[PDB]
RNA sequence: ACCAAAGCUAGCUCAACAUACUAAACAAAUACAAAAAUACACCAAAAUAAAAUAAAACAUUCACCUAACAUUAAAGUAUAGGAGAUAGAAAUUUUUAUCCUGACGCUAUAGAGAUAGUACCGUAAGGGAAAGAUGAAAGAAUAAAAUAAAAGUAAAAAAAAGCAAAGAUUACCCCUUCUACCUUUUGCAUAAUGGUUUAACCAGAAAAAAUCUAACAAAGAGAACUUUAGCUAGAUACCCCGAAACCAGACGAGCUACCCAUGAGCAGUUUAAAAGAACCAACUCAUCUAUGUGGCAAAAUAGUGAGAAGACUUGUAGGUAGAGGUGAAAAGCCUAACGAGCCUGGUGAUAGCUGGUUGUCCGAGAAAGAAUUUUAGUUCAACCUUAAAAAUACCCCAAAAACCCUAAAUUCCAAUGUAUUUUUAAGAGAUAGUCUAAAAAGGUACAGCUUUUUAGAAACGGAUACAACCUUGACUAGAGAGUAAAAUCUUAAUACU
RNA sequence: GUUUACCAAAAACAUCACCUCUAGCAUUACUAGUAUUAGAGGCAAUGCCUGCCCAGUGACACCAGUUUAACGGCCGCGGUAUUCUGACCGUGCAAAGGUAGCAUAAUCACUUGUUCUCCAAAUAAGGACUUGUAUGAAUGGCCACACGAGGGUUUUACUGUCUCUUACUUCCAAUCAGUGAAAUUAACCUUCCCGUGAAGAGGCGGGAAUAAAAAAAUAAGACGAGAAGACCCUAUGGAGCUUUAAUUAACUAUUCCAAAAGUUAAACAACUAACUUAACAUGGACUAGCAAUUUCGGUUGGGGUGACCUCGGAGUACAAAAAACCCUCCGAGUGAUUUUAAUCUAGACAAACCAGUCAAAAUAACCAUAACAUCACUUAUUGAUCCAAAAUUUUGAUCAACGGAACAAGUUACCCUAGGGAUAACAGCGCAAUCCUGUUCUAGAGUUCCUAUCGACAAUAGGGUUUACGACCUCGAUGUUGGAUCAGGACACCCAAAUGGUGCAACCGCUAUUAAAGGUUCGUUUGUUCAACGAUUAAAGUCCUACGUGAUCUGAGUUCAGACCGGAGCAAUCCAGGUCGGUUUCUAUCUAUUAUAAAUUUCUCCCAGUACGAAAGGACAAGAGAAAUGGGACCAACCU
């Protein structure tokens, strides 16, 4: 412990006190870096080369459509709602490499991203999930131990609707009317023969979608899933039938 | 007291680099109060009066003629008092530039 | 051989459960001055906790702090703050019965304070102990049985000379060689601190980052997270005693200060007089001196003094209470310490200040640049330690670095002799300095003086003694050897006829 | 009469008396009172008195104005009577300019003012003089009776206080018997000297000394025991007290607005407002009282006072850099001007951090390949976070203690705690400026003549008394002035002895050498050491010893708590200022120590009124005696 003085007595100030000239980490100017930090919206990545690693290896199967759910489920990705993760982003780290077919839903997708999918005769639409919603939507088994109804899938708040209503990123409110065109856009703009997704075998999985309100495949908004007995409850009153599908 | 303030720390004026050295371009080679190293080829000056080299190279240091600049009233009066053999010298610091200019490379052979 | 020594029990501690939570005992007596059968009333009540402390001061602030809502997370996040110290949510999430209750808890200085809230100490509130050891049987005491080991003594006083020993020696001394130990310091044999001695007690505690070991690995974790080799687990860490104080609430006026009630004393002499007159007892004070100074006494004894019908002395019962009371102000007195009582609680107050800090051996190893209500302290550098990566590291010849005059010398660098240096990751101590040689400044061209710069040193050898001068790359054993520095310094002389 | 129970009994307090202020009144104080009363105070009976001032600060009057027996104040410079003075004159400033009295005082210093009285002699006491430029009139001024365990002085008397001690009793004491404590204690096998050393040694070095043990005595040392120094400083430690410190509540009174209860007109002019208020009593303000919380920046050759505290240039720091001082010297806290001086980025300087500095290329601006604002020594002309104002992009600190606490002063001798010999006062040590001694040199003084006696300007060396300087030992204590007692030592000799020189005739002297066995008085005043004075002496030495000696004494003085006076301060309090008063403990463990002698000096009488001298004067040696002191003894008488 040394001698005499503070130290070996034990009471050396605090941490960041630097003898009293005016401490250092309070000297520097505030600035806002972690201003409202917490808001921020947070997309967890995940690039073309992991999707493809984790389809050659059928993790994720491409037969069946891919959303969060799926990516979860493989251990692709972890999404944590707590921490403001808003969901995946699609990048295109893997894009030249990449030879699956798939239909893939995710939260954000790069013009490079979705090219790169289209290229090899896949759909990309790009969805939102608010917290509560996606929450459910990572983790199903634990919320359907809660016994719940299933809750209506939120909308964006009005920053990211401009986003998500135009066909530039394929989102999912989007007009399926300019679809083909921006589509078509991409295949001008990287040099490739666009596949008509319509005679394709595999085709009516791959124009498969979701309810804007709703958060997973052939469930509804206000059912409840009894796991015990493998059942489906769904209410019959109107009022319910009204909100839940409103 | 009668005396005050006569305290102030060193300004480290000095060489920095010193003959024979290496340099790379922007590195200060000296730095002075008054002009007592003046800058040479390749050497630029700072309105401080430091020098730096504007060239990658080598650190030289020499004795030369001093032909001050007309525009200057002074020095030209110093110049113009002088005995009819006489003529002034100072110190200069100059880099001999290292590395070539830059080279020809093939770059596509149509 | 005395004094002594040794037991293993009494009980305790922490949890679990649990019904549910003021035990036991009540014949009489108990709230008259508790323990006293019996007479016309009264009876009752509430107001935010504060401060010590942290902020290195202190003024807003300062978790917990005698108010049920637990747990896994969200999260030390949003927020709140002399926007400082610090403080700090929620939405939203998780939680499967009952039995398997005991102990890597103590064993008489421990564990409860406890054989006991007793003795004892306080007027009171309040404080609060110590203590036990035979055996199956003591309805086996001309008594039988296993330690005889602490300091203290006895058996047995001492015989020149010296930190009490050590080398030794045929031999105890005599000889030779060594300036107790801790702490504190620039430096201690110091005549600086502490200790009579013995036994028993008596003081380093935390896992953010890191390192080490291992699992599994683009993933890992028995949910909530983290991830561009990571994640998970384990292991490695940060003392003890001490103020004057401050705040709240109790208890104190049987001492003493001043009051209120109610009693009691004041003889002789002098005076028309009981006139804050006079002399002088009882009585009350406490002047001066000598004793006494662990005393007869935590304020007395002997003599000597001052008042002695008064603003006098004094008994009994009652009152005023600490931010207060009382005061013919001495800041006096308020239960032997009153510039503001005492006790309990806040309390393990807080101390940059002093003291202390417990096995062995080995590897390396530190004297100060900068800020600072700072110079008795901190926090940064520079050094240093432990790991780890590297590549140059000192040494360094020319050449080179200013203008009037200017020294010893610096800077910078090949070669060459060496093996060091730099980065990376961890980490403290230290930052109150002495003398010697040199360059200067101040002073008295004084200081064992003071302030900087370069160098050195801090022997178990030498300078008799010795910190700093000189010799000397500090290992173990030997009844070998060679060397080093080093031990008395010289002169002391004036005839001129 | 009262007071600090336990260091102060007093000049402090109270007090009769005299004065100010505040009140017009009812069931718990005052008071069962009613202004001839009752509270809050001042001052101190009596007597003579109580002068001038309302500018400041208070308090009344909520502003004017009034108040000093409210806090408090009460001056100069120049010129004048033949001369010192200054009735007079001039002029400045003030709210008034200290009046009467008293006065070297309990009154800053000068001060032991001057003079008279008292004493043989007085820094004492008393009486006068008195500018006290710092007295002074109810924070009272002057006389006075009586009184006082108050403080000073004289006379008588008395005495063991003293010269100068003595005898004897008792208690203690020592021995025997019984019982049986305390502080204390590293271990001790516990000598002396000189040296040394954390600067004062039983323990180190060099020497000396030395059978072992009790018992009784003394106190020089064990920096002896006691109490974590009360002095001093430090601590971002306390507390008490005072305010003109900074923040401000509650409470107590004031004033006001609102609340609450009301009341009036049906208002006025031409063709809604205003006013009211018994006691309670709420919310918000105001002014005071009484208070609450908190603080005393640092550096400093100890603190305090003074000075300083940031930035730059030169020296210190001679040639790369850096580099201190309460070191030596200059500066800065900005002007002036127009060339109004952009954006972005390689690489560097500097550097603990924060801050500072340069700068290529590239863009954009402009001649259409157009980026250093300039001058004043150019170097310095400056300030972080937060927070406030601005709205687009900025601005704001003698935050000058200049790395900056958002906002806080005094004082403590009533003090407290924690520490410090890191830092003062005492003593030691260092040093030797100051001080003291010698020698060296002679210009000069000495009628002439340097050195009989001196000796400027200077020189060399020593001593270690003084005042400092330094801060090295001691702050878990090294108790401090002068006396008393006992003295140990030096010699730099005051006396006694032996001599040299004289501007030595003799007697005196003045010098110098040698010598340390023995001596070195009694009184008046001062606390005093010094010093003055009276009387003497053979002489009344200079010093060292912790300014020897308090476990032997003293306590007058300094240095605690009380109190006056002058002064400073708004006050609390304070002054190297006076004055009165004020607790001085220790049973000895260790060291050390505890009786041989073998004189010393004066003065008489002779020597002789000789030697010597003009005379006045007047010796040495030799020789006889007496005393005194000191050492050692003793009672026949005297005396006790
Ligand atoms: N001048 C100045 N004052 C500041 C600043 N920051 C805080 N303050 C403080 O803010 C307060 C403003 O109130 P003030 O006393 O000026 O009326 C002051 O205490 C002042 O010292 C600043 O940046 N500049
Ligand atoms: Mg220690
Ligand atoms: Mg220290
Ligand atoms: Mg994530
Ligand atoms: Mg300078
Ligand atoms: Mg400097
Ligand atoms: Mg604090
Ligand atoms: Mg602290
Ligand atoms: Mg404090
Ligand atoms: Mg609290
Ligand atoms: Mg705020
Ligand atoms: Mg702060
Ligand atoms: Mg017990
Ligand atoms: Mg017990
Ligand atoms: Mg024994
Ligand atoms: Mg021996
Ligand atoms: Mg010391
Ligand atoms: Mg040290
Ligand atoms: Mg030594
Ligand atoms: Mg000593
Ligand atoms: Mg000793
Ligand atoms: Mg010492
Ligand atoms: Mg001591
Ligand atoms: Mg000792
Ligand atoms: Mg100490
Ligand atoms: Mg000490
Ligand atoms: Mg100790
Ligand atoms: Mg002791
Ligand atoms: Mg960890
Ligand atoms: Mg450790
Ligand atoms: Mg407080
Ligand atoms: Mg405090
Ligand atoms: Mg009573
Ligand atoms: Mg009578
Ligand atoms: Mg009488
Ligand atoms: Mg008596
Ligand atoms: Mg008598
Ligand atoms: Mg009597
Ligand atoms: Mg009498
Ligand atoms: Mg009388
Ligand atoms: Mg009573
Ligand atoms: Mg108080
Ligand atoms: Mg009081
Ligand atoms: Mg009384
Ligand atoms: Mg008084
Ligand atoms: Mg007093
Ligand atoms: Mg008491
Ligand atoms: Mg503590
Ligand atoms: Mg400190
Ligand atoms: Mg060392
Ligand atoms: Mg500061
Ligand atoms: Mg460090
Ligand atoms: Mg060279
Ligand atoms: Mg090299
Ligand atoms: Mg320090
Ligand atoms: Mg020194
Ligand atoms: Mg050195
Ligand atoms: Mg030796
Ligand atoms: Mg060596
Ligand atoms: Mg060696
Ligand atoms: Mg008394
Ligand atoms: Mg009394
Ligand atoms: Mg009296
Ligand atoms: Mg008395
Ligand atoms: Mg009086
Ligand atoms: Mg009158
Ligand atoms: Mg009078
Ligand atoms: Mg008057
Ligand atoms: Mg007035
Ligand atoms: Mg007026
Ligand atoms: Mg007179
Ligand atoms: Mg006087
Ligand atoms: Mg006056
Ligand atoms: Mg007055
Ligand atoms: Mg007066
Ligand atoms: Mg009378
Ligand atoms: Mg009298
Ligand atoms: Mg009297
Ligand atoms: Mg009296
Ligand atoms: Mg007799
Ligand atoms: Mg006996
Ligand atoms: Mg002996
Ligand atoms: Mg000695
Ligand atoms: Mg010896
Ligand atoms: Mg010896
Ligand atoms: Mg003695
Ligand atoms: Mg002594
Ligand atoms: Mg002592
Ligand atoms: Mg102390
Ligand atoms: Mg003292
Ligand atoms: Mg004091
Ligand atoms: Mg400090
Ligand atoms: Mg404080
Ligand atoms: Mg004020
Ligand atoms: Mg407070
Ligand atoms: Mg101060
Ligand atoms: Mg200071
Ligand atoms: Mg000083
Ligand atoms: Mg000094
Ligand atoms: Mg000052
Ligand atoms: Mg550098
Ligand atoms: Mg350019
Ligand atoms: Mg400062
Ligand atoms: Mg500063
Ligand atoms: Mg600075
Ligand atoms: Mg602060
Ligand atoms: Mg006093
Ligand atoms: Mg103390
Ligand atoms: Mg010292
Ligand atoms: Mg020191
Ligand atoms: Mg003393
Ligand atoms: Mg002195
Ligand atoms: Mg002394
Ligand atoms: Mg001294
Ligand atoms: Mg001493
Ligand atoms: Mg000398
Ligand atoms: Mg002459
Ligand atoms: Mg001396
Ligand atoms: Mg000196
Ligand atoms: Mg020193
Ligand atoms: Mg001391
Ligand atoms: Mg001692
Ligand atoms: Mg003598
Ligand atoms: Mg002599
Ligand atoms: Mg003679
Ligand atoms: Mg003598
Ligand atoms: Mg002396
Ligand atoms: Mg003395
Ligand atoms: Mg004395
Ligand atoms: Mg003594
Ligand atoms: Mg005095
Ligand atoms: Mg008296
Ligand atoms: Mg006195
Ligand atoms: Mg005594
Ligand atoms: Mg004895
Ligand atoms: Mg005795
Ligand atoms: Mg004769
Ligand atoms: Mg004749
Ligand atoms: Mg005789």
């Amino acid at each position: 412990r040394g001698h005499k003085g503070e130290r070996q007595r034990g009471t050396r100030p605090r941490l960041g006190f630097e003898g009293g000239q005016t401490p250092f980490y309070l000297r520097i100017p505030k600035y806002g870096f972690n201003e409202g930090h917490s808001f921020r919206h947070q997309y967890q990545p995940l690039s073309l080369n992991r999707l493809q690693y984790l389809i050659d290896l059928g993790r994720v199967d491409p037969t069946q459509p891919i959303d969060l759910t799926q990516l979860v489920n493989g251990r692709g990705v972890t999404i944590q709602p707590s921490k403001r993760d808003y969901g995946v982003q699609l990048v295109e780290e893997g894009a030249d490499t990449f030879k699956a077919k798939v239909n893939i839903e995710v939260q954000m997708a790069s013009e490079l991203a979705i090219a790169a999918i289209e290229k090899n005769g896949g759909v990309v639409t790009t969805a939102f999930y608010d917290p509560r919603s996606l929450e459910i939507l990572c983790k199903p088994v634990p919320f359907f131990l809660r016994g719940q109804p299933i809750p209506k899938r939120m909308l964006p708040p009005e920053a990211l609707v401009p986003y998500y209503t135009d066909a530039k990123n394929r989102g999912y409110l989007a007009d399926p009317a300019r679809f083909p065109e921006a589509r078509l856009e991409l295949a001008r703009k990287y040099g490739y023969v666009l596949p008509d997704i319509t005679k394709d075998e595999l085709f009516k999985m791959l124009s498969t979608r979701k309810d804007p309100r709703q958060i997973f495949f052939g469930l509804a908004p206000g059912w409840v899933v009894n796991m015990a007995d493998k059942k489906i409850l769904k209410p019959t009153d109107e009022n319910l039938l009204k909100y839940y599908s409103s | 007291s009668k005396n005050l303030g006569g305290k102030s720390p060193g300004k480290r004026f000095g060489i920095k680099k010193m003959e024979g050295h290496y340099v790379h371009a922007g590195n200060i080679l000296a730095t002075q109060r008054h002009f007592r190293w003046h800058p040479g080829a390749h050497v630029g000056l700072g309105k401080n009066k430091c020098l730096y080299a504007l060239e990658e190279g080598v650190v030289r240091y020499t004795k030369e003629v001093y032909v001050p600049n007309p525009s200057n009233s002074e020095a030209v009066d110093l110049v113009t008092r002088l005995p009819q053999g006489a003529v002034l010298y100072k110190t200069f610091v100059h880099v001999v530039p290292a590395k070539p200019e830059g080279t020809f490379k093939l770059v596509a052979m149509l």
